[PDB]
């Protein structure tokens, strides 16, 4: 074939892979620590410390709590007829009204907060036989005595306050959301003269249902001035169901019906500034970036957000093993 | 790792090579040399990257969920809030620390295995003309210049062309 | 050996693997389509659309909730005693009775539902000095007026309406449900005409437990001519314990108990047809093969059931890589 | 896969192999011939079943649970009965993919390895008689009749009968 | 180069590995029982029998509930002001003075159970125009009749029973934790006879909630030789906020308050034997040892525990494959 | 398992071998003996026992959690109560039968890579001097006393000492 390779010599070819002088420490189904070439963090766990306002539609409550802004302290009027994705309640949120108790908050809270929207339609409910539109000096609306923007605290006309029995049909196709609530005067003395029976009495039902609340006389801590406070409750009627209320005495009556949506709205509690920038994730510690699996900045989140877990570091190993040459 | 070439039978990495992950350094009648071999450089990278797509799959979205901080104490409805996110969290905790230990496990010995493989491409590449020295280095036992190298390295090494010098310059020797 | 072995020929010996034309493409760690000669599905993603009546008890309630099917509603006298592994119940079902409310009804619902028996038992109460059996046009039984089958309207005799005392002893060795309800009149008159006392009273106790409930009078929405409405209650009397109901008007008193008992019983709420045929797993949908470990029918499911999962489809490789030799 | 014979040094399957997973082609004095091992064949199957197997174990039975379909709006309680459903959704739902995602990563590993393992066994078998050509074939370098085929195929090929032919046939040459 | 001299001849090394006579099963992806060289298990699945009495501080109820150690039953005198890391509650406990309900005893009990101390300070309230210190003959205590320690029950002085109008500040600065409760008479006679209004109530408040209860009277089960009941209440008081207690008739009164903290401790119901020793681990069953990571002793658990898991045993191979000589 | 080496080429274990996991058995013109390889029993043993640090790694505390046992006949709050541990201790449970199933999968196929992996270093020691027998034995074609099995153990053997030895011995023969 070829001819005299008068010389025959041989080479020498060797396989190898690379190494870095620095190198990461990664854990393994064996090892906890095994230096690798390179690798990636897969826990997020630092957040930008804003909120930022854009793709969700952030409602900053200012100094009104969502409750507050629902039933509608004067402060708070602000928030008429307001919608959300997210309603931010702030520490600083204080209520300067009526004092008023709920006894599910924490329910009505939630109802309200995933509805998002404060719509407010009035209706014509008829109160014949009673005052309307009482108010008081521990709900200054501007100069004067004030109440509730979507309450009706009604009171004896002359010398009688008759047994209210007025109706309200759900005509319309959608559910409508009714607060109301009652009045706990301080004494029995207070009750006679706002509501001239020693007793009064709250009925409010529809064809599925029906509360009837009685109210409870007796000194409570001054707040505002007054020892006497009223409780909240919440009725939802159904299309094609009927509100009746019936009272002979402490209602604090609707003036119309808050519409209940469907959609992706919550609340948070934050102190986090809303800044102008697009974050799908939120936390109360401010917006943190989505790019990585799971989360070490809070446990409450809203949006497209990394899973949280309680490990504050995960790497990912991306390279070989690192065995350099060198000493150390 | 599983295979044992990397940090195994090829004793270190070359910190020098900075062009791919893999890669060749010969010595021959023209001097010496280094350079990275492509192809399984981008068959590791590739794996990995697919490994690293798959668990940045998305984040799934989740809008009003349940309360997970309180400041006043109400017992039993309330415990039950906290139990059910805690043990929420510690469930995805340990998913996530399990899923970085295997995944770690198996990219170690995925890139000891492209090593391992790259080695044996060569292996059976050189046929009868070279000899594994056992630490990642063959002994090619013909002349094999720089235009030599690079067809091994480029894979269209021909062993005929060398089979009768290398068998000659292998064996025949005096024993 | 041989002599000169001279025949110097070769032969040619190649291994290989099988590959099919076809081929189907699953998931990996590091790819998310790669295909394999073959895979099998382990997401289960479709219903029969008939839920079959065998191996599990299932009753249907036709046009009965189990409530109204407990209560004794005339058009629901079919269930009496009757018992169940699954009692399913229609979206059709209608009340036709006296309008009545149950403050949890969803714990009722849930308790009766799980114990799997409507079996009563009649206990002799004693009711001196009240008419009983009241009924109702809202509540027809046969041409006439009617009420549950399971309670019994005690109403005034001639002038006066006592205080009832009476005590029913759990002397068996399992526990009794009672159920028993307080009626609410709409007006004051109707009050005294029924019950002579102008505020009822019933307080149903237990060494363990008491409840007093006190009527509460007003207008509710017309329901089948009535806006007056009953409330149900319900009391487990534990083995030793003693029932002791205590009343001064508005007693829907019981007529003995439901046993209780401890099973797999549930409920479910479907349209899905009963049919006749062998299956472990209920679904709404139908029932479902529990071959496969996951499926994507119904988060809802009684029975040996595969695990709910959002996936529809997972593809489990059961062949190794298809490389194909050209593809026909 | 990890080994790198399927989709590796074995170019591509065969889709005419109807009778069994892995199998040689032979060319020899009286033609050519194909024909499936069914010893690993049978190998890979036996793990793929019995990795089936353990994945359709057991579904657990449950009866009366939580109710997970509401029509009126009720607040707390009723968001955490949501919430416990959901994350347990989310959680069985993780498992699943997490649990096909290994599962498959392994059955094509697995295979690779069978095919990797006949490949051994053959070479092994052959001795100083057949050099690997590096594409899954063997080049035997002595007369090979379809009854020798067939006792490689079988394992019971001596390699001490061909030795001094194949030797002489394989180096002598004239190198 | 080297020079055999003479010698011409072969040697064989064989490459092995070791095997055992014995050998254990495993599970594995692919093999549900495969045998290993060793292994170990996971799953713990013994208790000792006995509630080790180190490190946690383990307080043993006897027999006395948390509940009547708090309420003050003459009995469980022996647990005032104690404290806990774990209160072991026994099947032997019995409640031994006036018969009473807890409306939420449930919460009441696990607020204090993690609370961890029953810690209580005596305050100075003043019941001007009712007596004090009222006991019963079913809470014996000594010779004499005997109520709560914890509790004040106020009857009329002479022929009254005034608008008792009471407040105390919190002015420390810690939560304080007020048990109080109402009588519940058997007779309307009862009711007069000891509070002379024919209807008492109770008004418990403070600036941020408020509960009145009105009592029932009506026959109860006889308990100790009572048909009345008393019902207990809980009311928290932060730091700043005033308690204004509110009655008419029918108060039991507070003394003062638990105070409230915020650790480790919880309660167990368990008749283990505690015994001297030192476990992290706490069952019901009697301590565990947690070197394992999973347990199938028992769901309840107190402490440094192993995660209960169905399995009860989980063998980790630590060894090759078995491949012996013989046989196994 | 994946390398085929234990309970494969290798056909059975040596329960004789007490002082190791892995080893060597020879038999030479001077005698037969016997020796545990202590590199690779280490190798094995060291990953072995990181596999189960990780696994013992902390049982996390829990103190005040939610009632678990009742006795009286609730509804709601008592079936969401039930219901959240029943679903925790069902994903507990999947985790640990998934966990030990990974686990021990692994372990098998790690000792018997070791296994492997001694065979391919003993075989690249011994160069052009051996012959595989294809049961995890090699014929060492030269005279190998107790001293040269000695360095071939401890790693010392140098092959060029015996080459041509071996070389005539293993070739020429009459073929
Ligand atoms: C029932 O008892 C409570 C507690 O003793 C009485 O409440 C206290 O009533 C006085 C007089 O109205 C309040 O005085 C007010 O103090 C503020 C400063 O905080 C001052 O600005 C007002 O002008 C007024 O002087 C006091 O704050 C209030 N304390 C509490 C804790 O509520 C209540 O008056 C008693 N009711 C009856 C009918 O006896
Ligand atoms: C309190 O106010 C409510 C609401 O206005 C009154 O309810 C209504 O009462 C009338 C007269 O009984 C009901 O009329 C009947 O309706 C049915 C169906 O249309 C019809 O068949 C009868 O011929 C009659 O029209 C009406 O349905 C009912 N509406 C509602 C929403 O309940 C109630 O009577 C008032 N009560 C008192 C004591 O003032
Ligand atoms: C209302 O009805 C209940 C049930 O009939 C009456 O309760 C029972 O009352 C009697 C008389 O006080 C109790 O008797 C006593 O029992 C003890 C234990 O055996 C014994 O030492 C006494 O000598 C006497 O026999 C009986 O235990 C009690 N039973 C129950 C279940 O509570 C109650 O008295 C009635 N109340 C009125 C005002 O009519
Ligand atoms: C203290 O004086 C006031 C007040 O609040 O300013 C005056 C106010 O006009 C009056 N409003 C009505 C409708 O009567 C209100 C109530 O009497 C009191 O709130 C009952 O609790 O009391
Ligand atoms: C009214 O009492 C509660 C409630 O909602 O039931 C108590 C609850 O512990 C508290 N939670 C926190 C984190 O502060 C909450 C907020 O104050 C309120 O929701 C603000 O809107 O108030
Ligand atoms: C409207 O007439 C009826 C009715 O329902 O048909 C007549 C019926 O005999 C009467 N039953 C009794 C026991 O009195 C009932 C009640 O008075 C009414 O339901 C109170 O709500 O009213
Ligand atoms: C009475 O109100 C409720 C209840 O049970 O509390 C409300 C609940 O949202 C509704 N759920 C659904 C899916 O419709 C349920 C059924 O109508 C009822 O259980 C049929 O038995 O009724
Ligand atoms: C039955 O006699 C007693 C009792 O219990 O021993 C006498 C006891 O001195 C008396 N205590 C007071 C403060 O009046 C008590 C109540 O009258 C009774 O418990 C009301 O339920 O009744
Ligand atoms: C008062 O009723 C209850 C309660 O706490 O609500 C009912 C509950 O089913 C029961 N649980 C068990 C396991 O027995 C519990 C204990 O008896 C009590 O907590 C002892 O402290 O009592
Ligand atoms: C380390 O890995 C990450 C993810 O694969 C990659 O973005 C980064 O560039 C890698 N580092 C280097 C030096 O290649
Ligand atoms: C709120 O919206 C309703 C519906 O359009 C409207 O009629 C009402 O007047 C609005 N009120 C305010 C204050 O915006
Ligand atoms: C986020 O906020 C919580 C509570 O406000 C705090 O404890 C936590 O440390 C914060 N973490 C980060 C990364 O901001
Ligand atoms: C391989 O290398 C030789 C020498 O450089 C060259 O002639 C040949 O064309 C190369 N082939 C490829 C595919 O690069
Ligand atoms: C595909 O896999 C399933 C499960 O192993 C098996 O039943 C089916 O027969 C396989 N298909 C073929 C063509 O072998
Ligand atoms: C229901 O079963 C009980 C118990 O045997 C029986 O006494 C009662 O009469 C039955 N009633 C009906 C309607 O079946
Ligand atoms: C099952 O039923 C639910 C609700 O009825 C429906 O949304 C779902 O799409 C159905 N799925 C199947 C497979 O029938
Ligand atoms: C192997 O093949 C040869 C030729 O067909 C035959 O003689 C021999 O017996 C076979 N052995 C086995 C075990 O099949
Ligand atoms: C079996 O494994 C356990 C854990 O590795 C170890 O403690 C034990 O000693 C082993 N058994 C033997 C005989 O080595
Ligand atoms: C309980 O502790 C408080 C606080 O030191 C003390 O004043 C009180 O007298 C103690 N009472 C008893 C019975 O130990
Ligand atoms: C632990 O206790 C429970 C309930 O007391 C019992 O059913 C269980 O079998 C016990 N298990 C052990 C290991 O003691
Ligand atoms: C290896 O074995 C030979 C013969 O026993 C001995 O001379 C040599 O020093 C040994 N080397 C080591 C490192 O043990």
């Amino acid at each position: 074939q070829d001819l005299p390779g008068n010389d025959n010599s041989t080479a020498t070819l060797c396989l190898g892979h690379h190494a870095v002088p620095n190198g990461t420490l990664v854990k393994t189904i064996t090892d906890d620590q095994i230096e690798v070439t390179n690798a990636t963090e897969l826990v997020q766990s630092s957040s930008t410390g804003k909120i930022c306002n854009n793709p969700h539609r952030i409602l900053d409550g200012i100094d009104c709590t969502l409750i507050d802004a629902l039933l509608g302290d004067p402060h708070c009027d602000v928030f008429q007829n307001e919608t959300w994705d997210l309603f931010v309640e702030r520490s600083k949120a204080f209520s300067n009204c009526y004092p008023y108790d709920v006894p599910d908050y924490a329910s009505l809270r939630s109802l309200v907060a995933s509805s998002g929207t404060l719509e407010f339609i009035t209706e014509g409910f008829t109160w014949t036989g009673v005052t309307q539109n009482g108010g008081s000096n521990a709900c200054k609306r501007g100069p004067g005595s004030g109440f509730f923007s979507r309450l009706n605290w009604l009171t004896k006309s002359g010398s009688t306050y008759p047994v209210l029995n007025v109706t309200m049909p759900n005509n319309d196709n959608f559910d409508k959301l009714y607060i109301w609530g009652i009045h706990h005067p301080s004494t029995n003395q207070e009750q006679t003269s706002l509501y001239v029976q020693a007793s009064g009495r709250v009925t409010v039902s529809t064809r599925r249902s029906q509360q009837t609340i009685i109210p409870n006389i007796g000194s409570r801590p001054w707040v505002r001035g007054l020892s006497s406070r009223i409780s909240i409750y919440w009725t939802i009627v159904k299309p094609g169901d009927v509100l009746v209320i019936n009272s002979n005495g402490n209602l604090i009556a609707p003036r119309g019906y808050f519409k209940m949506r469907t959609g992706k709205s919550s609340i948070m509690r934050s102190d986090a500034p809303i800044d102008t920038c697009i974050s799908e994730c939120i936390t109360p510690n401010g917006s943190i970036p989505n790019d990585k699996p799971f989360q070490n900045v809070n446990k409450i989140t809203y949006g497209a957000c990394p899973k949280y877990v309680k490990q504050n570091t995960l790497k990912l190993a991306t390279g070989m093993r690192n065995v350099p040459e060198k000493q150390t | 790792g599983l295979f044992g070439a990397i940090a195994g039978f090829i004793e270190n990495g070359w910190e020098g090579m900075i062009d791919g992950w893999y890669g060749f350094r010969h010595q021959n009648s023209e001097g010496t040399g280094q350079a990275a071999d492509l192809k399984s450089t981008q068959a590791a990278i590739d794996q990995i990257n697919g490994k690293l797509n798959r668990v940045i799959e998305k984040t799934n979205e989740k809008f009003h969920q349940i309360e997970k901080e309180f400041s006043e104490v109400e017992g039993r409805i309330q415990d039950l809030e906290k139990y059910v996110e805690d043990t929420k969290i510690d469930l995805w905790s340990y998913n996530a620390e399990l899923l970085v230990a295997l995944e770690n496990q198996h990219t170690i010995d995925l890139t000891d295995s492209e090593m391992n493989k790259l080695f044996e491409k060569t292996r059976r590449q050189l046929r009868e003309n070279a000899e594994e020295m056992g630490n990642g280095c063959f002994k090619i036992y013909h002349k094999c210049d720089n235009a030599c190298i690079e067809s091994i390295r480029n894979g269209t090494y021909d062993h005929d062309v060398y089979r009768d010098e290398a068998l000659n310059n292998r064996f025949q020797i005096k024993g």
